[PDB]
RNA sequence: CCCAUAGUAGGCCUAAAAGCAGCCACCAAUUAAGAAAGCGUUCAAGCUCAACACAAAAAUCCCAAACAUAUA
RNA sequence: ACCUCGUUGGAUCAGGACAUCCCGAUGGUGCAGCCGCUAUUAAAGGUUCGUUUGUUCAACGAUUAAAGUCCUACGUGAU
């Protein structure tokens, strides 16, 4: 689901992947969101690919890594699947989500005047 | 380049001052 | 609240309308916030806190009305703000890219192609500087910038 | 004479001798014949230039049956060209008359932002004002340290890094410039 | 528009908005007030 | 500003202001007017009739006419503030007369009731309606208005 | 705009948002190009009726409306 | 529209302070000047006027007039044919208040001048205001 | 927010300059009132105020990656 | 505080900036259309040949949509 990530505050408009193709007039800065466009994967790639040490072991590093874009992990790497790690970012709840019973558990803050349009 | 203060040093700083004015008060006597 | 039905004929009828709940914490006080106790417990992600303050199509509503103080009604304007962003209120709307502590509007910020030097790094916002006095849960402060 | 008498360039007679920038200012500090005033906020050199478009600016904006304006500071004597030293907390200009702070606010400020260093539009109110809420300031602040115990008690032996100075000063000037918000 | 450092209304129909990030004097009366922040 | 010594730099933080912070916030915590006041006073004993209208839709040279008609009687025409109007209604104890004065309210002080050519007038008009008034701490609706002038 | 009728009772419990209706809209200010409209106020919950020669009656009971509300329908109606 | 004109009952056709004043609104300066001259031979001849002139939208005139002119009449009254200079210490002319009151007792008539207040003192404090406002000093 | 009747275009001169060319008093009606603090008219006319009322940059290619709330 | 005076282009190939000379998109205009002027945005592309001068330049001639301002150790002389 690397396809589903989420960034905090406005990295997707203000978060710029910078590359060069060597060639004169090659360099390319593109924001995270037309990066994420284009691949799926590349964000999240980037992001292992900088924390990783640099050395001469990243590349091997990476090699063990397999990013998917969305729910689809073909059939051998689900079979060698052996852990599911937590979460980092505990997703909160939208209103349509929460139960009605939790609604009214949580108290009315306030008396709206009657006569008011809304 | 210009350098800028972090509240580690500033804490440390404070560390120093409270052992100087404890000093302060044990020359005091 | 009053809602206007037509039929032309049109008239304003008075239907139910919540009242504050029984037993706040703390009566007698400026603001609902006040009241019950929440000057800086809450976050963009309590929707059943924000929703109370909320147009039915997702705008606020004002301060006179819902007796917010000053400074709380600004937080939870920029709350809202950033819960509509972040999609918390998908029902509250006037009819892919995830985010949360957003604190612009995604189409007016420009991409950062030159982030300065070391000492003069220009930083992404994020979350809302507003919310700054916080209840603070944790060793370091919460930065408001990346 | 309600309005900025013309000031001579240069002094007829020469005088020999009687950093003149740095630090607080000693004199025209206070309000003498006047309700408002433009207060500097850290010490500058004025030039006649200087001089001629705050007359300019100030005789043009001017009712001269309701406002008098004077000068504080003298005419450019200092050669370098001939220049008024001005020391923070310095008035330069000095106004009075049947006026109310508000009528002059706009063009004051605008004169202030004109100077070369640091000014602003102050009222006699606003001038008692400010020092009464940096008495208050020096007097509820909650931090244990402060620049003046600390350079005066030579704390982490810090007059290493400090000046002679810095242990009148307090702090609050640093060269020229001047910190107000300085405790 | 015109580019202003500080944003002054003109007319009575001069209105400040803050649009696509800046602050802009709109007037439909006088659109010679355009200012741009 | 030139750059300070880092180890000054360190003293300047370490020493910079700290205000002192209240616990709980204290927001979030618990002679024209008298000229007015005694002429209003004076007036509510020198009318023996009152009425009340609401003359404000009309421009300058109609209000002007309407006043110059009005003085051709002996009924005088007057303007004054709701805000100071309120407390008058419970000083000259009228408590019926409070659910009638809100918002723009011009007076119609007489002694002697033109009352039908004011009707009159007010119909080649067809706005500004007559509001209820008070002769002699009597209350009259438009009706018994109407009917005191037949 | 052809006619308009406006009806309150102020003996009655009283309705501000009418008394705001006939003192903004029902002015000469506006008559003067909607001269087309003849406004009659007659006065005794209140009720604002209009008469189109066309096809057209609006009755408003602006008991608990207010002028902003009624205001703006009057606009709508006339844009038609 | 109206139209406001001190224009002098003896010259009824002065030129510039009538034609081009009148003519942006359209206006027959013949059948203006016609109604002047006769409401000067229903007054005093040889004294300024003030006018009420409305200009109809249906192209009609509706002439109104009064009382003559303030200034001019106290001058007369006084004895002084052109105003002080300074009007604060200057002073030709002296006029008691018992001729005051005569004259303000045919003063308080007219109805487009609005001098219409009941009480004496609202016109007499009103006029002295301008006699001393002018060069006049206001005996006992 | 709302709009501002009128003694009188207040007079001196100023072709007229009336509130806007200038100086002299700066009164007065209703209830509320500047012989006007600012636009525009040769001058008027038209408009507001007040009064009632309710900040920045540059030249090979941006430059750790990233992160707002888990116990100090 | 007297006088004086203390490596450079060109050719070739160009890389880059935008503070835009032209081409693009807009706002305003004391522009009715044509236009001009001004401002925002735009660096993908383009940006001439000659006479005198060693000219660094400059002037002139003829053009051009335009004949941009610069940085690149004259950018570049083991070409
Ligand atoms: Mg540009
Ligand atoms: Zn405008
Ligand atoms: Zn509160």
């Amino acid at each position: 689901n690397t396809r589903h990530i989420a960034f905090s505050g406005n990295k997707w408009e203000q978060k710029v992947y910078s590359s060069h193709t060597g060639y004169p007039g090659g360099f390319r800065q593109v924001t995270a969101a037309q990066l994420h466009l284009r691949d799926p994967v590349a964000i999240v790639k980037l992001a292992i690919y900088g924390m990783l040490p640099k050395n001469l072991h990243r590349r091997t590093m990476m090699e063990r890594l397999h990013l998917f874009p969305d729910e689809y992990i073909p059939e051998d790497i689900l079979k060698n699947l052996v852990e599911e790690l937590p979460q980092p970012r505990k997703i909160p709840k939208r209103l349509d989500e929460y139960t009605q019973e939790e609604i009214d558990a949580f108290p009315r803050l306030w008396t709206p005047p009657e006569d008011y349009r809304l | 380049r210009p350098r800028f203060v972090s509240l580690r040093a500033k804490q440390n700083m404070i560390r120093r001052l409270e052992i100087e004015a404890e000093n302060h008060y044990w020359l005091s006597m | 609240f009053r809602e206007v039905v037509e039929t032309t004929i049109i008239e304003g009828r008075i239907t139910a309308t919540p009242k504050e709940s029984p037993n706040p914490p703390n009566p007698s006080g400026q603001c609902p916030i006040c009241r019950w106790n929440l000057k800086h417990k809450y976050n963009y992600d309590d929707v059943l806190l924000l929703s109370q303050f909320i147009r039915p199509h997702g705008g606020m509503l004002p301060r006179k009305i819902t007796g917010l103080c000053q400074e709380e009604h600004r937080k939870i304007e920029e709350c809202v703000k950033m819960a509509h962003r972040a999609g918390l209120l998908p029902n509250h709307r006037p009819r892919q890219l995830n985010r949360y502590l957003t604190r612009w509007a995604p189409g007016s910020v420009k991409p950062i192609y030159k982030k300065g030097p070391r000492w003069n790094r220009v930083r992404m916002p994020v979350g809302s500087p507003l919310l700054r006095d916080n209840v603070c849960y944790s060793r370091t402060p919460w930065k408001l910038y990346h | 004479k309600p309005k900025l008498r013309f000031i001579e360039r240069a002094p007829l007679v020469p005088k020999v001798r009687r950093s003149d920038i740095r630090g607080p200012s000693t004199e025209a500090t206070e309000f003498t014949e006047g309700n408002f005033a433009i207060l500097a906020l850290g010490g500058g050199y004025l030039h006649w230039g200087h001089f001629e478009m705050m007359r300019l600016t100030i005789n043009r904006s001017m009712d001269p049956k309701n406002m008098f304006a004077i000068w504080r500071v003298p005419a450019p004597f200092k050669p370098i060209h001939y220049v008024t030293p001005v020391k923070a907390g310095r008035l330069v200009v000095e106004m009075g008359g049947r006026c109310e702070f508000e009528e002059v606010q706009g063009f004051l400020d605008q004169v202030a932002h004109k100077l070369p260093f640091a000014a602003k539009a102050v009222s006699r109110g606003t001038l008692e004002k400010m020092r009464k809420d940096q008495e208050e300031r020096e007097r509820n602040n909650q931090n244990p340290w402060t620049f003046e115990r600390i350079a005066t008690a030579n704390m982490l032996g810090i007059r290493k890094v400090l000046s002679p100075y810095d242990l009148t000063h307090k702090g609050k000037y640093w060269g020229k410039f001047y910190m107000p918000k300085r405790v | 528009f015109k580019n202003k450092t500080v944003l002054k209304k003109r007319c009575k129909d001069c209105y400040l908005v803050k649009r696509r990030g800046r602050w802009y004097v709109y007037c439909k009366t006088h659109p010679r007030h355009k200012q741009r922040q | 500003r030139r750059v300070m010594h880092f180890q000054r730099q360190k003293l300047m933080a370490v020493t910079e202001y700290i205000p002192p912070k209240p616990a709980i916030h204290p927001s979030c915590l618990p002679g024209l007017i008298r000229l007015l006041r005694r002429e209003i006073a004076a007036v509510f004993q020198d009318n023996r009739m009152i009425a009340v209208c609401q003359n404000v839709a009309l421009s300058a040279e109609d209000k002007l006419l309407m006043r110059h008609q009005l003085r051709k009687h002996k009924i005088l025409m007057k303007v004054f503030p709701n805000q100071v109007l309120k407390p008058f209604l419970e000083d000259s104890k009228y408590q019926n007369l409070l659910p009638l004065f809100v918002g723009h309210n011009m007076l119609l002080v007489s002694e002697e009731p033109k009352v039908k050519e004011m009707v009159r007038i007010l119909r080649t008009v067809p706005f500004l309606p007559l509001l209820g008034g008070c002769i002699d701490d009597t209350i009259l609706s438009r009706q018994g208005f109407i009917n005191y002038s037949k | 705009v052809k006619q308009v009728r406006v009806q309150f009772c102020p003996f009655e419990k009283n309705v501000e948002s009418t008394r705001t209706f006939l003192q903004t809209v029902s002015s000469e200010k506006v008559r003067s190009t909607n001269l087309n409209c003849s406004v009659i106020a007659d006065v005794r919950e209140p009720c604002v009726d209009v008469l189109f020669g066309d096809g057209h009656r609006l009755i408003m009971r602006g008991a608990h409306l207010t002028a902003l509300e009624m205001l703006t329908a009057f606009a709508s109606h006339i844009r038609a | 529209g109206v139209i406001r004109a001190i224009v002098r009952a003896g010259l009824a056709m002065p030129g510039p302070p009538l034609g081009p004043v009148l003519g942006q609104r359209g206006v027959s300066i013949n059948q203006f000047c016609k109604e002047f001259n006769e409401r000067t031979k229903d007054i005093k001849e040889g004294i300024p006027l003030p006018t009420k002139i409305l200009v109809k939208p249906d192209r009609t005139f509706e002439i109104k007039i009064g009382q003559p002119t303030v200034s001019y009449f106290l001058k007369a009254a006084a004895g002084i044919e052109k105003g002080a200079r300074q009007t604060g210490k200057e002073v030709a002319g002296l006029v008691t208040l018992k001729h005051v009151y005569e004259i303000a007792r045919i003063k308080a008539q007219d109805e487009a001048f609005a001098l219409q207040d009941v009480p004496l003192s609202s016109v007499v404090r009103s006029i002295i205001g301008s006699a001393r406002s002018l060069g006049i000093r206001v005996v006992k």
